[PDB]
């Protein structure tokens, strides 16, 4: 912009993956799952010989599982130390993830909604005691959605596999007292799913094996759409199961559970720990929203990331929207049910949105220090680092 | 040329030039304000915003007619929609040509001097008046005498007439408007079993209040029939979907202007009150006023509204009383039209206050023309 | 035979019998049923739960509260409270007696038949009658002139009232009360750390809300000094033992109600809304109502309120008036024993509906009976 392309950064500091590079990168310019390890044991036996590495970060740590021990401490996706982050951000540097030094630079990052900042602030400190940018920026982790397009007004929504996110927005404010999220999504799905599966004998050790759903989840899972003549289906054909070669070797025999799992997500009480689960709280969500902003939220409320290239759910949603409203609200009319404009809310730049969500601001923010929060505004002990 | 010509009264601002019939321009004379956070700001927009521009921005907006009484507040913001007035509306200058000036009679007297300094000091026609505005009503009628009625948004006047001279302790200027009614038809709301209260519900509860409503034809029974049968009430599609069929309401609130003191309310009939000014004429003159029933103002264009007033006017009225209704297409507007034809008389050249006869007499030299 | 004296509010059931000073017992209005399956179906416990037993028990079960206008009710299994709480808690059916009711304003019209429905076609109660709750307040207070800005758990008024004649334009139904506080309340303290909270967590904050937490004094100067200070910490112990430090919290929340602007609201604050209301009110007697109010009503006992009340009604007060706020004991509690002093009445008896007058009138009396 006015000045190079360098120097400047965007990153996603997601659950699933960290996607990141310098700002207005084509992708984020490096993508990485969210991984770190350092040396354990996994072999019992003599082989491997390897001599070539200890600790890892990332795509790197991909191959080794136990050889490291791995972690993520964690709640909510909110982390809970300060130093192996540490030595990521260290790893990150490099071309290993960027490229870059920090001081002469500026970058570009997102804060959680009641975030209990205090421990971002000592993270500041020490990103100011170390990283220590000319300037920096962070906000509201879902306002960075309706920027490759300049959006002001619905619900805004996200998931993945650590958290879900459902911000009631209208003219560019979220309705704060008024405000939702929910905190899990893939992960403890992942130990629920796994549970059913002990049952058919797939009794298998969890620690060397959990994010093997993980495998087929991101490469080649789904939901369907004609769901509940499919449950009739289901057990009437039988033959509509399948099965995968887990790729140690052993194909496993698997039913709807692959996309049935998603069914916890609507009655949470599936695992017990009940719920009408989320598209309830959608309803009450709309219950909530305002005639007008309600009437226009049947084409009006807002989707984001991988998480959101999902075939079917969107169709079996307004399937399912089309009811509760006639049921609980119309209590019987009809007859406007289409006349209510529908069109869909999920695009394919929804991938990459990640970080070219927070690359469009600084395409047009860059030279605003109008903008740019400091490192000036720590070391003064300011109440916030913020212009 | 053209002395520019308006309505600037309640609801809606309405103005054109003289040698128009009709205002040029219409806007509500509401503002609008951010009161509760829109927070992508830098997207370049107000504070406070005019009218229209509330109607439209009103997806974030909470809004008033800043007017206690049916009388202006807040000049500071009343202004702007005046600066709005030709930002975006009749845009040929105040200091191009004149312009017609009306209010009504009584006030905080001292009102005055806020609007005539404002008058010059922002907007400054070079020349300018204050006058009331029931001689344009008649003007669009055909008269110089007879009876006139305001039932505005806003305020209401009931006006006795002589050949311009007055009737002047007749003058039934009065606190009611059509704005008055939705104050109760937003409390059968809630006996009506709902969810309902805000701003906004307040001015949604205006469409049926001018389009299904009507004023009631002989209420007591005619209640006693939508108890009975409540096929005197009308659907109506309420896009909140708390959706309704209604009636009873429909004309309870129409009459209650008839019949209003069971919640301690110390309030006669409307049509006993209207009768009030003919109690204080003559019968020297009260035929001159049954000859001559000219409507005008925002409630005008009712259904029921001539029917039962000439019922209950007929059943308040002596002998010799012809009630003879004049409630003609666009009587809502006889003071635009009537502007007009009154702008179209030249002699307001010689009424109008240059600016440099209200600096030179100071701005009072129009206020003691009292009788 | 004989009729019966207790509290039906939104809050605590608070049941007693004619002739206390008293209820004889107070207690929750919950009731409901096992969400996680009872699987060993009689194992100790109910298939279905009530108030406290309901409490003692209460995470197998989803428990149920009543209403909002045009958002909640539930009217049926009231019953299931009902019949328990009087063949088991009065020890009678209802079906034997002459009896008491209360209500409310304002409900939606089929409300008085619902009720009206259960009472004779359901619970064949022989004769009863409905009353205003406040009532029994004034029964045990002996007022003529104040205003009942009050909030139970579950509702909210302004009461104005002037030697008889409680004003029908002026007393006031809103659905906010004690309610509504702990929902906000929860959302901030994982900013303190307790990551660990939802509505069987919410019951806490329902609870060490009314224990301790008082109404901030002048809560700008309390935050002025929690900016910066730790001095506050009367503090609370976890389920089995951590001390969340905590007791600067103890007021924290109670400028909301002075700012429902802090959760955005077009609402002005409490005391605001009241002046306004005061408009609404009458124009004469606002002179006297300073000198003019005395506790009654569960929530009377709150601390930190009563004088910041007295302090802001006086921070809007007029001269020649004396800003009287006094709080006697037991004032929580004046309603029930109110209806034990009513319960002297043979003209209140006299005031029953019977059974027959819900035949003879066939349904139709209940809208023109009750009180």
């Amino acid at each position: 912009m006015d000045s190079q392309g360098r120097k400047v950064v965007v990153c996603d500091n997601g659950t699933g993956f960290v996607k990141c590079g310098y700002a207005g990168s084509n992708f984020p310019e490096h993508i990485f799952p969210a991984l770190v390890g350092r040396p354990i044991i996994r072999s019992t036996t003599k082989v491997g010989n390897i001599e070539i590495k200890d600790l890892m970060v990332g795509d790197e740590a991909s191959e080794l599982r136990s050889m490291l021990e791995v972690n993520y401490p964690m709640e909510n996706g909110i982390v809970r130390n300060w130093d192996d982050m540490k030595h990521l951000w260290d790893y990150t540097f490099g071309p290993e993830k960027l490229n870059i030094d920090t001081r002469n630079c500026k970058i570009l990052l997102t804060e959680p909604p009641m975030n209990p900042t205090k421990n971002r602030e000592k993270i500041v400190e020490v990103m100011f005691e170390t990283y220590q940018f000319s300037g920096v920026y962070v906000a509201i982790q879902a306002v960075l959605t309706l920027y490759a397009q300049g959006l002001l007004t619905g619900v805004v929504v996200d998931s993945g596999d650590g958290v879900t996110h459902i911000c009631p927005v209208y003219e560019g404010f979220s309705l704060p007292h008024l405000t939702r999220r929910l905190d899990i999504a893939g992960r403890d799905i992942t130990r629920y799913l796994i549970k059913l599966l002990l049952l058919r004998g797939y009794a298998f050790n969890h620690s060397a094996d959990f994010e093997t759903v993980r495998m087929i989840k991101e490469k080649l899972c789904y939901v369907g759409y004609n769901i509940e003549q499919e449950q009739k289906l289901a057990l009437e054909t039988t033959v509509l199961v399948e099965s995968y070669t887990l790729p140690d070797g052993r194909i496993i025999k698997v039913g709807g559970e692959r996309f049935e799992a998603p069914e916890a997500l609507f009655q949470p009480h599936l695992i017990n720990v009940e719920g009408v689960g989320v598209a309830e709280l959608l309803f009450n969500t709309i219950q909530a929203a305002d005639i007008d902003t309600r009437s226009e939220f049947y084409k009006h409320i807002v989707l984001s990331g991988g998480s959101t290239m999902y075939p079917g759910l969107p169709s079996r949603l307004e399937r399912e929207l089309k009811q509760l409203y006639l049921e609980r609200v119309l209590k019987g009319d009809v007859e406007k049910l289409s006349k209510f404009k529908i069109r869909i809310e999920d695009p394919p730049r929804r991938k990459h949105m990640v970080f070219l969500g927070g690359a469009v601001l600084a395409d047009i923010m860059k030279d605003k220090d109008n903008f740019w929060m400091t490192r000036q505004e720590y070391q003064e002990k300011g109440v916030r680092v913020l212009e | 040329t053209t002395a520019l010509v308006c309505d600037n009264g309640s609801g809606l601002v309405k103005a054109g030039f003289a040698g128009d019939d009709a205002p040029r321009a219409v806007f509500p004379s509401i503002v609008g304000r951010p009161r509760h956070q829109g927070v992508m700001v830098g997207m370049g927009q107000k504070d406070s915003y005019v009218g229209d521009e509330a109607q439209s921005k009103r997806g974030i907006l909470t809004l008033k007619y800043p007017i206690e009484h049916g009388i202006i507040t807040n000049w500071d913001d009343m202004e702007k929609i005046w600066h709005h007035t030709f930002y975006n509306e009749l845009r040929v200058a105040p200091e191009e040509h004149p312009t017609l000036l009306t209010e009504a009679p009584l006030n905080p007297k001292a009102n005055r001097e806020k609007m005539t300094q404002i008058m010059f000091e922002t907007f400054n026609v070079p020349a300018m008046y204050v006058a009331i505005q029931a001689v344009l009503s008649l003007y669009a009628s055909g008269r110089t005498t007879g009876i006139v009625l305001d039932s505005g948004d806003g305020v209401t006047h009931n006006v006795p007439i002589y050949e311009g001279y007055a009737l002047p302790h007749a003058i039934m200027r009065l606190d009611l408007a059509g704005r008055d009614l939705t104050d109760y038809l937003m409390k059968i709301l809630t006996e009506r079993g709902y969810s309902f209260v805000t701003t906004a519900e307040r001015e949604i509860v205006r469409d049926i209040k001018e389009k299904l409503c009507y004023v009631a034809l002989d209420f007591e029974n005619e209640m006693a029939t939508a108890a009975s049968s409540s096929s005197l009430e009308k659907s109506y599609e309420l896009p909140d979907g708390q959706v309704i069929t209604i009636g009873n309401e429909r004309f309870r609130c129409p009459e209650t202007l008839f019949q209003p003191s069971f919640i301690g309310m110390e309030s006669a009939g409307i049509h006993e009150t209207t009768y009030n000014s003919i109690m204080k004429c003559d019968i020297d003159i009260r035929k001159d006023l049954y000859a001559n029933n000219v409507m005008s103002g925002g409630t005008t264009m009712y259904p029921g509204i001539a029917d039962r007033m000439q019922k209950e006017i007929t059943a308040l009225a002596p002998s010799t009383m012809k009630i003879k209704i004049i409630a003609p297409p666009e009587r809502k507007y006889s003071v635009w039209i009537g502007g007009s034809i009154l702008a179209s008389l030249s002699t307001f050249q010689q009424m109008w206050i240059t600016k440099q006869e209200y600096d030179e007499a100071g701005p009072s030299i129009v206020h003691r023309k009292c009788f």
